């Protein structure tokens, strides 16, 4: 929108920036838990965060382990408080991880393709506690961070 | 998240701990890079009778984390590599530590030495497709480690 920008022109500039410059940081995001019963307070909240992708984490906010879309709420009964595990356990979304140094255009074009959905999240090896480098999620950046990066930045 | 290590014909698939909330997606992984074994260098933490129904056999070979593997580790590491290119030199074995970032690269490196790699240049090819592969101490132990060819056939 914003004018049907050039996408060849604003697609190059996003060469100059990288994903941790329109990511969503994790403290910043809406999150659900595995162990979170779908009743009507949790429904209810989730369809007023106005995402359709919605982040699953286990234990930490930073492990996250699976995505929940606003599809696989569709048929379920509020008043059964089915588990979200039981639901991630039956859809089995994937979750894609990616730098926080990889340059939007990349980002831009792997979103296009379909290759890994149109979530990607922004992980770091964290390798000051002792014991093997484990990965640490830091934040979350979407086609439409993309979309909007371009459509702020018409000539 | 995978990472297809390849060198003179052994195949290696770096890969993270599986959950049982994503194992779909981790058995087409495996199947897609022609995996017939997963080795486990950390703590049991899924089902494992999924992955047998679709011809995955698991291997628990785990150690301390953030470690050196022991001997008896290295020599059954070795083994079953020598078992798996013998019954099908196509098919690549797993290996994962909790995110793939510390036991599971050291093993590949490892085996990487016992082919003819210079641990550096062994480190180097697990980093080009896993960043942040190898820490400090078990990089000090892989500048120690003497090969002698326990793959050379």
């Amino acid at each position: 929108p914003l004018g049907s920008v050039n996408i060849i022109s604003g697609a190059l500039e996003l060469r100059k920036k990288t994903v941790a410059d329109v990511m969503t940081h994790i403290n910043d995001a809406f999150m659900l838990s595995l162990d979170a019963l779908l009743d009507f307070e949790t429904v209810s909240e989730i369809m007023n965060s106005g995402y359709s992708r919605i982040p699953v984490y286990d234990g930490d906010r930073k492990n996250i382990v699976t995505l929940l879309y606003i599809k696989d709420l569709a048929f379920v009964d509020t008043d059964d408080n089915t588990p979200l595990k039981t639901l991630c356990e039956f859809y089995q979304n994937p979750v894609h991880f990616v730098f926080e140094d990889y340059t939007l255009d990349i980002m831009f074009n792997q979103f296009k393709e379909g290759t890994i959905g149109h979530i990607a999240f922004v992980h770091r090896v964290n390798n000051e506690g002792d014991g093997d480098p484990f990965y640490e999620t830091v934040g979350l950046v979407t086609l439409e961070d993309v979309i909007e990066e371009l459509i702020q930045a018409e000539i | 998240m995978p990472a297809l290590i390849e060198y003179k014909g052994m195949k290696f698939l770096i890969t993270d701990r599986p959950s049982d909330i994503t194992i779909n997606h981790y058995i087409m992984e495996l199947k897609k890079n022609n995996v017939n074994t997963v080795v486990r260098v950390c703590e049991p933490s899924y089902n494992t009778d999924e992955l047998e129904t679709q011809g995955i056999t698991v291997k628990d070979l785990a150690f301390e984390d953030g470690t050196f593997p022991p001997q008896q580790v290295v020599d059954e590491w070795f083994e079953v590599l020598k078992d798996k290119y013998q019954q099908n030199p196509e098919a690549a074995v797993a290996v994962h530590c909790v995110a793939g970032l510390g036991r599971a690269p050291v093993l590949v490196a490892l085996a990487l030495i016992e082919l003819g790699l210079k641990y550096e240049a062994a480190v180097e090819m697990i980093r080009d497709k896993r960043r942040g592969a190898i820490n400090a101490k078990q990089l000090s132990f892989l500048e120690k480690y003497k090969p002698k060819a326990r793959l050379k056939h």
